[PDB]
């Protein structure tokens, strides 16, 4: 499996426009971009308010948080049963993978990924806050 | 009292002029990069 | 960012993954739990801090445990 | 406390009859034998008797002409004041350890249904008149269960947080 | 450690310390955690199950 | 297609089975408790019944037999409050004497030293004054005697035992189908013509043969016991054309089309009776006929079953334009099916409605010695206005109900709803935008006064001796509404309301009304009051607007409607959701009513209520609204510290009842904050200590307890600052009004 | 009627109906006995 | 994406907009702010002069009032000034740009006062 790349020439859903979308944000911060391929055209609701069209197809929609994409892929995924793709874009054009990261659900136990934080003790054996004045640590659960 | 017109001076300057100066000045430090 | 910690007390059953709203979390092979997967937090640059995955733990006590830390514009959850 | 008898206190008395006058002077608009002549009649008769009844009752009255009570139960046993706060002292703690004692009792026998929390919101109403009439006699069966150890649980078996 | 057997939880965190709970089964593959034990009472998520360790629970 | 009666025969059986079993109604309610909160979530959970199941059928069957179990709750209160007037009341001697006797239908027993409370009221009578104005009511009505009170008590209870029977009746034997209910058109039609004209109709009846003639002999100074029965009235020809003479006419002029001969019973006057300082009964039998008339010809618009009438989708799909899209399409649709957007819209009229019958029931007194009882009009104008104002916030709680649970965005693509959520954003900051402006220069021109004042500068001031603020375009409208009897409705002889300008009406050495003039305390607190409406506009505009999605949220539809937040992250999320929205709206509407009830007291004690003596009008503050309610320190003292002397002194007297209300009610007040103020991990883990406490001497509950949740915290921290608030003010109210009037 | 018996016996009936015995008993005793201050014969 | 409506997007009201010193295709910093400081100063000093403490008083009142106005510009002057140096650390957009239109804003805000008291007094 290879992470897929951004197409920035697919279709948008068909779509009148709200005051709900991008902001100055997407310009100089960064912005998400959620790809999916419908099977047919249909009416889903957008996660910054309204009704849109999907084509059918592939479809390209930009949103300014990656919840809003999350969301939208969650309504995809539940409802329409449509698997979608989940990109970051930065201002200097870099493109970032990010959902599916590994093209398998997260859900779904995947081999070759590595447990970060993870603790080898229950959380009744943390340290006491004591025990970390002056360690520059951020709590008991960093040691 | 003594010295009567300091109010007329003094007032003004803790009640205005400090002030200005000293939120100017704050905001550009909290601003700074 | 908010830390996001996994403890041994995990039983693998996937429900703070599917809660989370950002894909903070995954499901990683393990073998300290009959279902033979350990949740993680590879991204908690993406964590807003809303707790659904201690909601969703079922273990007594938490198996996912969420400090809130310094505070992101991810983390904040602003869209401006 | 300084206090008078409210059977000497001249305030006492000047209370009382500038009721009966505030009673009076609503009665006379009425006619004789109407309703509110005998209601406010009733008043009046009531106004009087009560005052009586707190003035042989052995009450102390203040500077204002009201009665004040004793509780300390050494100034009430040797002043003639123990019915103001202490025998209804042994009263109330006669009727509340009856009202526990029979809580308790229905929650231990509820306990051991095969439904302990179906009792609690729909009452076994036999049951609750039986423990209830049996609550009369708790002193004896609560002391028992004190000096026999049964009354309290165990440290070992009830949850604490962590320290 | 047998099957249905009064235990009593020795884990401090627990919602059920000091509280006994009956064996639901014990797992056999050297987890972590093999006992499993049901309590009368939810905890405040509504649970009445939890994983235990050999040395978290105690036979009464 | 074909409207028709469609039923179910015996879809549940009658039986106590379910009774025995709480939760019954939900899934998840029924397995029993586990904890406390089990108790408190079947009390929430009872009424709503689109949580209960899915299937609109039953839902509308379960809505249908709860309304006509309330109509028989409604009937038994009504029956009750007749009863009472005949048994336990100075009805028969206040008949006697309107103006020197206080209503009373209240009777206290003796015992704790309560029979204080039955007071002196007149007629030979002691008992609780009562200010909801049913004598007067009963007085207009003709009735004069304890007998036809008790007719009324006895046959409402047996109305209400057939509403109680038809709610058994059409659940549990003879359901309807889904399709009866959604015959909107029919509905309509019978509700405008049959329930609405029809009424009308027969009270208008009703007012020409039996409240005109006995009222006619009331006003003429007739003993109320000489008076001839109604049925006299309707028997007797002869003794009808004695007052009215159209009536030896008979129904010839009605069927010849010579109406006019009916001027003597069916007028157009206009005005108050100087006799009774109420409308005219004529006036209001006309009006009745009028809308009964209006009201059957509005019942003919809709197509049932012959061809004819007009298709509410059809004209609904008709109107739209090109800034809209698709304009009023799927409006249809989802008031056919949705409950809850047509309970918001039918609670936001009906609230309005309540508050519109709180003005024109002040301005033009309807019934006979009803003015004059100054008590009874400021309690029906301030409980109409509160039963508004609670109205109106139902209906923003269900539209954001709808919009969580009912809104489906493929029946609404660039409709109405859809653009309207697609500019919500815009909608929000403009109204947040004229909320600020409006409270600047509103609430800043009574801080200005005050500081003006305090700082000894009346001349800075906002006031009619100073910079003066005054409200023209009102005054331009009182002064049309003076002279329409002139020019715009020259058949009216009086203009509609003394309120416009003119004389005083006078009854018994009292004002009935006035002449309302408004100056520059008038313009300060109607802007106050614009203010205070756009903020609760503002956040039940907000909580419906967003209930779905927000930037914050954007899956905040699928935490339902009522959840308490979303996690402290993403800075916080406490009281997201559109049930939150709500019970901030309850705050700013119970601000906003405060404010309007207070205006009400004072300017009508100031400006209107008051003694007729020869040489003028004294009022019962003497005018002291025009100077001094342009400041905040004004309405603190003259207002609240001044007018409150009657119920701080009410102990050892009839209204010392009014007293202990007053205090108990700060105490609800102050006792609401800790649910407010308060959150429920303290009090979980207080109830642990206490719990610990229990489990000790082996009386730990098996029911475990819980503190309550963060939404019932809220809901309780409302409900009881509500009710601390709204007795509070109702005390000082009535004990001050019940003394000084 | 067990069904009705059980439902009488749910935690608000039960409580209504002890509560009004209980503040039917304590009206009826001040009334028989009105203004009891102190426990004196 | 964005809506657009024909308050945002008519020809009219870009058209209106772009005539704004504010948004004029070629003008320097400096000349935004002397119009700008033109207009508001002009206007500031009507509110102070026909509401002031001082209103009352015939030829006091239009002194007073301008020079609440001019003391008004001076503190607007004294924010954008502390603005420019926070917000930059479109030639407008930058900080000597910023620094050139605050001034001359001031030098415009003044002469509005002064036009203004000119004005009252002829
Ligand atoms: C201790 C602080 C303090 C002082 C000394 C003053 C002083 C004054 N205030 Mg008050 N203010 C102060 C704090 C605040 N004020 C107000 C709200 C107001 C209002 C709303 C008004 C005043 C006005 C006045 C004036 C009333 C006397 C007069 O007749 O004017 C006669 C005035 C003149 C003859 C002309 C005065 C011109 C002025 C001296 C120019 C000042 C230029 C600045 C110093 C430039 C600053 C540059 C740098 C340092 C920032 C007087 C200058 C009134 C007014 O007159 O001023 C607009 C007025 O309407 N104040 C608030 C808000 C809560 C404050 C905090
Ligand atoms: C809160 C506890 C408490 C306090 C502060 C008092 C206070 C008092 N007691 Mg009281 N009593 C109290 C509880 C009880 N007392 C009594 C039984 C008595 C008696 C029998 C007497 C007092 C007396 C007194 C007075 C002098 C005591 C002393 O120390 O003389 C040194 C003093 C007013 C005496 C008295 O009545 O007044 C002088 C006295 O004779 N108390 C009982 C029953 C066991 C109590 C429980
Ligand atoms: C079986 C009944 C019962 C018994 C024996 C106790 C016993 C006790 N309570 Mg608990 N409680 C009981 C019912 C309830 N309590 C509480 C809420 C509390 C609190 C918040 C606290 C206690 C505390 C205490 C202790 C001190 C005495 C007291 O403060 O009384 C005060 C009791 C109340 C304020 C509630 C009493 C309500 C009612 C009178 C009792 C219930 C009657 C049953 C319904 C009867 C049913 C019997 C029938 C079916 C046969 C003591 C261990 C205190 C503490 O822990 O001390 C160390 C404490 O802070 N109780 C509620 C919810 C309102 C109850 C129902
Ligand atoms: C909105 C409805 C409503 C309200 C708030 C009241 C309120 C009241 N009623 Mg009225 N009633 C109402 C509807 C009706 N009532 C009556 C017929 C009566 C009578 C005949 C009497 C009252 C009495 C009372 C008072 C005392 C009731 C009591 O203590 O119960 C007692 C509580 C119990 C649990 C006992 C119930 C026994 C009953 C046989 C069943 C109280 C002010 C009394 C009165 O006004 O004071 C002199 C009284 O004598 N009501 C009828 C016709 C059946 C109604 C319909
Ligand atoms: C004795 C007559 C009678 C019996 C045995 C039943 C039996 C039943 N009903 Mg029918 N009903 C009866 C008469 C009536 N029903 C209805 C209308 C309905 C509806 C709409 C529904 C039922 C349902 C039910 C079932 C269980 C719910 C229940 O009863 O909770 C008992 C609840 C109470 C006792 C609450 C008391 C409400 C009462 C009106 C008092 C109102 C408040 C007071 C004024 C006090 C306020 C302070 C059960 C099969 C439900 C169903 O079938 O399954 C979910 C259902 O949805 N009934 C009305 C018109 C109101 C009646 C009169
Ligand atoms: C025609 C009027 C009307 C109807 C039919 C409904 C119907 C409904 N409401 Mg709407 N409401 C209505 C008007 C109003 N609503 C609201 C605001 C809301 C909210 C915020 C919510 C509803 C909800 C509901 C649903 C469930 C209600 C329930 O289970 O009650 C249960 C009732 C109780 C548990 C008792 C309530 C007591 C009350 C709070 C205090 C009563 C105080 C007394 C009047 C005075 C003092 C009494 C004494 C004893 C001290 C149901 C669909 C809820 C639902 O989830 O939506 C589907 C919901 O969350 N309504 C307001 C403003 C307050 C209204 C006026
Ligand atoms: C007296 C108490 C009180 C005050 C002053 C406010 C203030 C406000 N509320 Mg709150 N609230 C208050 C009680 C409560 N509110 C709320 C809950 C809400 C909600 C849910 C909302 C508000 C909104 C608003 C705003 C209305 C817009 C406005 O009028 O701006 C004008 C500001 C005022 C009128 C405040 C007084 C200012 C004064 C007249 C001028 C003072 C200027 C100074 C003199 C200058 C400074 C000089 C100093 C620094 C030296 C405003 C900020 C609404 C809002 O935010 O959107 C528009 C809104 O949606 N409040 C609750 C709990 C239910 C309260 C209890
Ligand atoms: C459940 C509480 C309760 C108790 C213990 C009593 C006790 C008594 N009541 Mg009472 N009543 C009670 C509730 C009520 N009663 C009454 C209405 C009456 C009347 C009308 C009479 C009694 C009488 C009596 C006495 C003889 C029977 C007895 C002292 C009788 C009496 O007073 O002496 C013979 C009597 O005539 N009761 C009502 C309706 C408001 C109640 C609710
Ligand atoms: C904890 C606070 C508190 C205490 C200690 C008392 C104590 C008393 N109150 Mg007060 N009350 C209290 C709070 C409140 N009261 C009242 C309102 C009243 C009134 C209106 C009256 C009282 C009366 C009484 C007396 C009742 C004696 C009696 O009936 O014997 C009866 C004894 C038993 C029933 C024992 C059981 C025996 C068993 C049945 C066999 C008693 C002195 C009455 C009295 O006349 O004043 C002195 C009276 O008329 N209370 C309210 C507002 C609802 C309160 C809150
Ligand atoms: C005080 C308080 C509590 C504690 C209040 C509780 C637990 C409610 C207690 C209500 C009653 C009194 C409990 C017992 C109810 C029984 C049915 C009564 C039986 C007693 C007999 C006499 C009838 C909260 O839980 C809470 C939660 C969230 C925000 C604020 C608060 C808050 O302020
Ligand atoms: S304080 Fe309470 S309401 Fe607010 S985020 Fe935390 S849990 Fe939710």
């Amino acid at each position: 499996w290879k992470p897929p790349t951004l197409d920035p020439s697919t279709p948008s859903p068909i779509f009148g426009g709200s005051t709900g979308g991008l902001l100055r944000k997407a310009q100089i911060e960064e912005f998400y971009v959620i790809t999916w391929d419908a099977k047919k055209e249909q009416v889903f609701e957008m996660p910054t308010g309204g009704a849109a069209i999907m084509r059918s197809g592939p479809n390209l929609l930009k949103l300014a948080r990656k919840e809003q994409c999350l969301a939208l892929l969650t309504q995809l995924r539940n409802k329409f049963k449509t698997d979608g793709q989940i990109y970051r874009v930065f201002p200097d054009g870099e493109v970032q993978y990010l959902h599916p990261k590994d093209g398998v659900y997260p859900e779904k136990v995947n081999a070759g990924r590595t447990a970060v934080g993870a603790k080898d003790r229950s959380i009744g054996k943390n340290t006491n806050p004591v025990a970390v004045k002056f360690t520059g640590k951020l709590g008991t659960y960093d040691v | 009292m003594a010295a009567a017109y300091l109010p007329s001076v003094l007032v003004p300057l803790v009640g205005l002029v400090f002030p200005a100066i000293a939120m100017a000045s704050l905001f550009l430090y909290i601003e700074k990069e | 960012s908010h830390a996001v910690k996994i403890y041994d007390t995990c039983i693998g059953c996937t429900q703070c993954v599917r809660a989370c709203p950002t894909d903070v979390l995954e499901m990683v092979p393990w073998d300290g739990c009959k279902a033979s997967q350990i949740a993680s937090a590879p991204r908690t640059e993406d964590c807003v801090g809303c707790k659904r995955c201690e909601s969703a733990c079922p273990t007594d006590f938490l198996s996912v445990r969420v400090y809130l830390g310094s505070e992101t514009t991810r983390s904040m959850g602003l869209a401006y | 406390s300084g206090l008078t008898p409210c059977s000497e206190s001249k305030g006492f008395a000047k209370r009382q009859k500038n009721e009966i006058k505030a009673l009076t002077k609503r009665l006379k608009q009425y006619e004789e034998g109407s309703a509110p002549s005998l209601a406010l009649k009733a008043t009046i008769e009531r106004t009087e008797k009560r005052f009586a009844n707190y003035g042989n009752a052995g009450l102390l009255c203040g500077t204002d002409g009201l009665p004040h009570l004793i509780s300390d139960p050494g100034l009430a046993l040797r002043f003639g004041h123990a019915g103001e706060t202490l025998i209804p002292t042994v009263g109330f703690l006669y009727i509340a350890g009856w009202i526990g004692t029979a809580g308790r009792d229905y929650l231990i026998a509820s306990k051991g249904e095969a439904k302990p929390r179906e009792k609690e919101y729909i009452i076994d109403v036999p049951l609750a008149l039986k423990i209830s009439a049996q609550g009369a006699g708790w002193p004896f069966r609560v002391i028992r269960e004190l000096q026999k150890g049964t009354l309290l649980e165990k440290d070992s078996n009830i949850t604490v947080s962590p320290r | 450690r047998l099957w249905c057997v009064q235990v009593k939880v020795l884990r401090p965190e627990s919602y059920w310390f000091n509280e006994v709970g009956k064996v639901v089964s014990v797992d056999q593959s050297g987890i972590r955690y093999p006992v499993v034990v049901r309590f009368p009472t939810v905890n405040y998520a509504g649970v009445s199950t939890n994983n235990y360790s050999l040395e978290e629970v105690q036979e009464v | 297609k074909k409207v028709k009666i469609v039923v179910d025969g015996n879809p549940v059986e009658t039986s106590f089975e379910r009774w025995a079993k709480p939760g019954h109604f939900s899934r998840t309610l029924s397995k029993g408790p586990s904890t406390t909160t089990w108790i408190w979530n079947l009390h929430a959970d009872a009424h709503d019944f689109d949580s209960h199941t899915s299937d609109l059928e039953e839902i509308s069957r379960k809505v249908f037999s709860a309304h006509f179990g309330q109509l028989g709750i409604i009937l038994i209160w009504l029956s009750g409050m007749y009863f009472h007037g005949a048994r336990f009341s100075n009805y028969e001697a206040w008949l006697s004497d309107p103006i020197h006797i206080k209503p009373s239908a209240q009777v206290v027993w003796p015992v704790v030293g309560q029979e204080i409370l039955n007071g002196d009221v007149g007629g030979g009578f002691q008992g609780v004054q009562i200010t909801s104005g049913f004598f007067q009511l009963w007085r207009a009505s003709g009735i004069t005697s304890e007998l036809q009170l008790y007719s009324t008590a006895i046959g409402g209870l047996v109305l209400a035992a057939a509403m109680f029977f038809a709610g058994w009746f059409h659940y549990h034997k003879a359901a309807p189908k889904l399709e009866w209910f959604q015959n909107v058109e029919s509905m309509l039609n019978h509700h405008l013509a049959g329930l609405l004209g029809l009424g009308s109709l027969a009270w208008a009846g009703h007012q020409i043969h039996v409240s005109l003639p006995i009222n006619k002999l009331l006003d003429a100074g007739v003993d109320p016991k000489e008076i001839p029965l109604p049925h006299e009235f309707i028997l007797n020809r002869d003794l009808m054309a004695q007052l009215y003479p159209s009536f030896s006419k008979g129904l010839a002029p009605f069927f010849t089309i010579n109406w006019s001969e009916y001027s003597d019973f069916l007028t157009f006057q206009g005005g108050l009776n100087p006799v009774t300082g109420g409308l005219w009964l004529s006036d209001q039998a006309h009006h009745h006929l009028a809308i009964a008339v209006l009201f059957l010809v509005a019942g003919h618009q809709y197509r049932t079953n012959w061809g004819i009438g007009h298709s509410i989708k059809e004209i609904l799909e008709a109107h739209k334009g090109p800034f809209t899209g698709e304009g009023h399409k799927g409006l249809y649709e989802i008031l056919t099916t949705s409950w809850h957007a047509q309970l918001a819209i039918n609670l936001a009229l009906f609230g309005s409605l309540s508050i519109i019958v709180a003005h024109h029931m002040y301005s033009m007194p309807p019934y006979p010695y009803l003015a004059t009882d100054y008590g009874t009009q400021l309690s029906i104008f301030t409980h109409h206005t509160w039963i508004g104002g609670f109205c109106i916030v139902g209906a923003g709680a269900h539209a954001a109900i709808f919009m969580v649970r009912d809104y489906d965005p493929t029946n609404n693509y660039n409709n109405l709803l859809d653009r309207v959520i697609r500019h919500r954003d815009a909608i929000v900051s403009h109204l947040n935008w004229v909320c600020i402006f409006l409270g600047f220069h509103s609430f800043g021109l009574y801080i200005h006064n005050d500081t003006m004042s305090a700082l000894g500068r009346p001349q800075d001031m906002f006031s009619d001796t100073a910079i003066q603020l005054q409200p023209v375009f009102a005054q331009w409208i009182q002064n049309t509404h003076l002279s329409a009897p002139q020019f715009t409705a020259p058949n009216a002889l009086a203009p509609t309301s003394p309120v416009w300008g003119g004389d005083v009406v006078a009854v018994g050495g009292k004002v009935a009304a006035m002449p309302i003039t408004l100056g520059t305390a008038d313009f300060m607190v109607h802007h106050i009051h614009a203010f205070t409406i756009h903020v609760t506009v503002l956040i039940l505009l907000k909580g419906v607007l967003y209930a779905r999605s927000s930037r914050l949220i954007p899956d905040k539809a699928n935490l339902g409607f009522r959840f308490p937040c979303d996690g402290p992250g993403r800075g916080g999320t406490c009281q997201v959701s559109a049930w939150d929205h709500v019970f901030l709206g309850l705050f700013w509407m119970y601000n906003s009513l405060s404010i309007a009830i207070f205006h009400f007291s004072w300017k009508m004690q100031s400006d209107v209520w008051g003694t007729v003596n020869s040489t003028g009008v004294s009022h019962i503050t003497g005018g002291n609204f025009s100077q001094s309610a342009n400041t905040i320190n004004g309405w603190l003292r003259d207002f609240l510290w001044a007018q409150s002397s009657q119920v701080i002194q009410s102990y050892g007297s009839a209204l010392s009842a009014y007293g202990l209300i007053f205090l108990g009610a700060h105490f609800i007040w102050a006792f609401s904050l800790m649910f407010l103020f308060s959150g429920r991990g303290y009090w979980q883990e207080l109830i642990e200590s206490i719990v610990w406490a229990h489990n000790k001497l082996k009386v730990a509950p098996s029911i475990q307890p819980r503190a309550l949740s963060i939404t019932q915290g809220r809901a309780v921290g409302v409900a009881h600052y509500l009710l601390g608030g709204i007795a509070t003010t109702w005390s000082f109210f009535l004990a001050r009004i019940i003394a000084v009037g | 009627m067990k069904n009705f018996t059980t439902y009488l016996s749910t935690a608000p009936v039960v409580a209504l109906i002890w509560f009004t015995f209980t503040a039917g008993l304590l009206i009826e005793i001040n009334r028989f006995f009105p203004d009891p201050l102190v426990f004196s014969f | 994406g964005m809506l657009e409506t024909p308050v945002t997007s008519s020809p009219l009201v870009a058209g209106f907009l772009s005539n704004l010193p504010a948004y004029r295709i070629g003008v320097s910093p400096l000349l935004r702010g002397v119009e700008i400081g033109l207009v508001h100063g002009f206007l500031v000093t009507g509110p102070f002069i026909k509401l002031g403490p001082l209103r009352n008083i015939p030829g006091v009142a239009e002194r007073a009032g301008c020079l609440s106005g001019a003391g008004l510009v001076v503190i607007l002057a004294v924010a954008l000034t502390i603005y420019g140096a926070s917000a930059f650390q479109d030639p407008l957009q930058t900080a000597d740009g910023w620094q050139k239109f605050s001034a001359g804003w001031l030098v415009g805000g003044l002469s509005g006062v002064a036009w203004a008291w000119i004005l009252t007094q002829t």
